[PDB]
């Protein structure tokens, strides 16, 4: 039945969302730039 | 305080919702006097602005207009999906209001 | 460093973000959702093309074995790449999670769930007419240090994404039983 | 000082901590006027803002309001799992005082 | 308002739009006194920086003047292909006054 | 000037090295009143914390504790070791005062 | 108007070139007091700073020196070469003036 099929899928898409991230966090917080929040206020 | 970008959108007058879902094609920032603000295209055909700081906008504003900028600029380097987008539409480019993205 | 033969070129690999599997494509699109299961993943075969098939990219644990797989299924092609990868945990040895049921086994494949991003893409070397430029291009966008200590996920981790059918002996047996999905096993 | 959100969020009334575990579905962010605020909800249904500014909070608050905008909408955009929360639950959507993550 | 880099770039004497359609080759920035500037270099040779603040700059372009220059060097750092620019053409080398980007 | 953190940190009173060679495992962050703070952990179940704005500080340290609240969120965000910290142990949790990263 | 930082560090008295050519090794944050500043080294075992704001330092550095600490901290997270450094050699470490990097 697909239980087993949608669980394997429901997992492998988990493992792989959570990689993903991982390198969202190195590739895009190279355009992160700070604010001066004394200056902005 | 509203709870989703629609009902906080209805506030106001002259305002529209536009549903984009869609990254943002092009960026122009511009420090040109008088001009500094920054244009959005979408491949839709569609050009959003935000709005030069000027009398229209309260001093609260101001703060946000400058987070804005850094929104979408940030938006656009990481190609990110916009969802939605309320625009005043009594300005041309419509100046935005406020942007909303889910993932 | 693992390695993999494809006709699919430096340019159109940046613009997909990475070495996509079949039918996906750019590395982070969540919109045409992707089917991965390993174990149909390791027994599939494409043409012109190393397996790539759901979900997940296959690569070779040395140059030597990634020429010998890319001049069986490229050939005359006048040109095509090697790419030079990096360990990460996206990584799995196929061998090691399908075990005694691993369907080809002699090829030692180590496979990554949803892809290679770019950024975990060292370099390439271009193979002209099935004979390999030694010269190695690297990627000016490969992050160092992030992978610089990485390496492949430890079989433990894959043996509940193994994606054997439910009525698989495996499920019922050790070490796949003790991970068996809720409707498996 | 607190060591731990749990602690810190303890040393006030009305707040409550909410364990998320998750990363933030949509990010809603508004220069309108009166509204310059975000709002950020997760798959579990639950809604949160960054209040408006105003006569409650001190002046050193000003400075982290700003600084909290700033991190939701990098939590955000790289999908970073938020672990906890630390709310006031005498307003809604519910307003953020702290946020933790780990990992 | 204008709704392009060129529609802007336009509206002022002694402009002209560069297509560089390419990634920014070197970029040099200083703090050294009367010489805060950034100046920015391309393969095909052309050289163009951010001036310094001084009096041909009205008070509204000063925030802009330093949010210019977060976008270059946030640009030169990701390798980000720049479409076009507005130049003031007056100054040597050439000053910025807007910047577009495309995809 | 000092040209290490060693000798930095040993120009002050009440100060002790940490040498910890890791990433920082979790990341807290408030904006409640009187409690605008950043409280760092690592795996080893050291507890740092940048602390509020007082009396203790002098104007030139308001904008250095803002720096380095900004790179405790990048560091965390992108997973860098730290190397060592030099920390004011006269404070629950010990006080930040310089930090060390290297490659 | 200089085009280059040799031409810009020739301007000054004290000032030497340095090419670098190598990412930074370590970077160093202080927020104690009276030593807000940034130490980096090199491989080759080269050791510069910004240094504190005082004296020496008109209005319009001010800004200047908070960039250039911001520029050095992506730099060494981006693990980006820097091609040529423009310092002042009348202080130990010698003291950043301008920055060059390209590619
Ligand atoms: O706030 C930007 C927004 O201003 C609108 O103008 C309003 C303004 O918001 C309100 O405070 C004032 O009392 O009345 C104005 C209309 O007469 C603009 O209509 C809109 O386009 C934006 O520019
Ligand atoms: O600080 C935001 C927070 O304020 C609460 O009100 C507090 C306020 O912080 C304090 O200055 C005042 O003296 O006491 C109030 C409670 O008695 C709000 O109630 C809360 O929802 C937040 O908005
Ligand atoms: O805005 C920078 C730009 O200024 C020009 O000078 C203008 C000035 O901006 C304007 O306010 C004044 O009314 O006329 C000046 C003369 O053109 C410079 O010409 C240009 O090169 C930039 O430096
Ligand atoms: O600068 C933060 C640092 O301050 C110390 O406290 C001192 C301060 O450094 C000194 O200049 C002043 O005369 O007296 C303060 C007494 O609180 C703290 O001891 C240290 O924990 C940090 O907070
Ligand atoms: O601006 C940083 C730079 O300052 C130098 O000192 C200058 C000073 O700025 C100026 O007012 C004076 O007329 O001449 C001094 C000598 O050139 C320092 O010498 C240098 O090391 C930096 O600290």
């Amino acid at each position: 039945g697909d239980t087993c099929n949608e669980e394997t899928q429901n997992l492998s898409t988990i493992y792989l969302r959570e990689y993903q991230s991982k390198v969202k966090r190195q590739i895009f917080s190279d355009y992160q730039s700070e604010v001066d929040i004394y200056n902005r206020i | 305080a509203p709870q989703t970008i629609t009902e906080l959108c209805s506030e106001y007058r002259n305002t529209q919702i536009y549903t984009i879902n869609d990254k943002i094609l092009s960026y122009t920032e511009s420090m040109a006097g008088k001009r500094e603000m920054v244009i959005i295209t979408f491949k839709s055909g569609e050009t959003f602005q935000v709005e030069v700081p000027g009398s229209q906008h309260i001093d609260s504003q101001k703060k946000a207009i400058e987070r804005m900028k850094d929104t979408l600029r940030i938006t656009y380097l990481t190609e990110t999906k916009i969802d939605k987008l309320c625009v005043w539409n009594n300005k041309t480019p419509n100046s935005i209001a406020a942007i909303s993205m889910k993932n | 460093r693992l390695y993999r033969a494809d006709s699919r070129p430096p340019d159109e690999i940046k613009r997909s973000g990475g070495l996509m599997p079949r039918g996906h494509n750019e590395y982070f699109d969540r919109g045409t959702q992707m089917n991965i299961n390993l174990y149909d993943h390791a027994r599939g075969t494409q043409t012109g093309f190393v397996r790539y098939d759901d979900g997940y990219v296959s690569t070779s644990l040395s140059l030597r074995s990634a020429h010998l797989a890319g001049q069986s299924i490229l050939s005359g092609y006048s040109t095509y790449y090697i790419y030079v990868i990096a360990t990460a945990p996206n990584m799995f040895n196929v061998n090691d999670v399908l075990g005694v049921y691993s369907p080809h086994p002699y090829e030692q494949e180590v496979s990554a769930l949803g892809g290679i991003p770019y950024s975990q893409i060292y370099g390439w070397y271009r193979v002209n007419f099935g004979v390999i430029d030694e010269r190695l291009h690297r990627n000016r966008e490969y992050r160092d240090r992030y992978y610089r200590n990485l390496n492949i996920a430890p079989a433990e981790d894959g043996y509940r994404l193994a994606g054997f059918p439910p009525d698989h002996q495996a499920w019922r047996e050790e070490p796949w039983i003790h991970h068996a999905p809720q409707g498996c096993g």
